[PDB]
């Protein structure tokens, strides 16, 4: 299962 | 004069704020952190008794020697841009990489991190700042001393009492009153993002990608957790803002017992 950042905004 | 001052070395992240580079003050060697904030993507701006992006402001609100919040050191403006010098731990890595890199947390970890965390916190709240982006990519971990350390005041706003209906941290972490009603109240908002912080540590990722999970009230543990952590967690993600926590009530819970001193932290689980 991919884990990701998320950018603000 | 900026660039006499600081010796530049490799960029240590860009994006939609910005970029930042790795420095050192020639003064002292100092270990330092270079963020170059374009003028165009500031939206919030204040004033220190000139005009300055909101960011430096809340920076020099809690500005102090608790390290559990960064530092700014000094800022200079630029035609376009506006450029911020942090105080840079070193050796460092980003609560967001070292959960990659680990996976889940040991609850004594993650129980050390999230105690820190709250600590940090509540000295912004005591400041009168609200930091509305609490999340793994804006905490540094003093890998040495076992010290986390609060960054990015690039969405914060002076605290208040009142409604907010103007939001642009991270989405994922947000609560659901933002998602329903484009509205919240500062605390309880900020708690909303801890219980998702919290969840984060212990099983690896954050619970909720989609709007509907966020607003759904569901929290499925995808890995083995403590009935007292889990209880925890589900407090801070209370779907009704009145039913989460205070700080208080967060730091006196069961779950919270027993913490770590950052030292211990460090030569148990960092070193
Ligand atoms: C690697 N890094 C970053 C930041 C850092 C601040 C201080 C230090 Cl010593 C390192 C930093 C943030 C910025 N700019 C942010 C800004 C955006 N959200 C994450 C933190 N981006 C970074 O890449
Ligand atoms: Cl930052």
């Amino acid at each position: 299962r991919k884990r990701r950042r998320h950018p603000s905004g | 004069p900026l660039e006499s001052q600081y010796q530049v070395g490799p960029l240590l992240g860009s994006g939609g704020f910005g970029s930042v580079y790795s420095g050192i003050r020639v003064s002292d060697n100092l270990p330092v952190a270079i963020k170059h904030v374009e003028k165009d993507r500031i939206s919030d701006w204040g004033e220190l008794p000139t005009r300055v992006p909101m960011e430096v402001v809340l920076l020099k609100k809690v500005s102090s020697g608790f390290s559990g919040v960064i530092r700014l050191l000094d800022w200079f403006e630029r035609p376009d841009s506006f450029v911020l010098i942090l105080e840079r731990p070193e050796p460092v890595q980003d609560l967001f990489d070292f959960i990659t890199e680990r996976g889940a947390l040991q609850e004594e970890l993650a129980r050390s991190f999230f105690w820190q965390v709250l600590e940090a916190v509540r000295h912004c709240h005591n400041c009168g700042v609200l930091h509305r982006d609490i999340k793994d990519e804006n905490i540094l971990i003093d890998l040495n001393r076992g010290e986390l350390k609060l960054i990015d005041f690039g969405s914060g706003a002076l605290l208040k009492d009142t409604v907010y209906t103007d939001f642009d941290g991270t989405r994922v972490y947000s609560p659901p009153e933002w998602i329903r009603y484009h509205r919240y109240h500062g605390r309880s908002a900020a708690v909303w993002s801890l219980g998702i912080l919290l969840y984060d540590m212990v099983c690896g990722d954050i619970p909720f990608e989609h709007d509907e999970e966020i607003i759904g009230g569901q929290v499925f543990f995808r890995q083995r957790v403590s009935s007292e952590c889990q209880h925890l967690i589900r407090w801070c993600l209370a779907l009704r803002p009145s039913d989460r926590p205070t700080f208080e009530e967060i730091q006196n819970h069961p779950w919270m017992q027993d913490v770590l001193l950052p030292q211990e932290t460090a030569e148990i689980h960092l070193h």
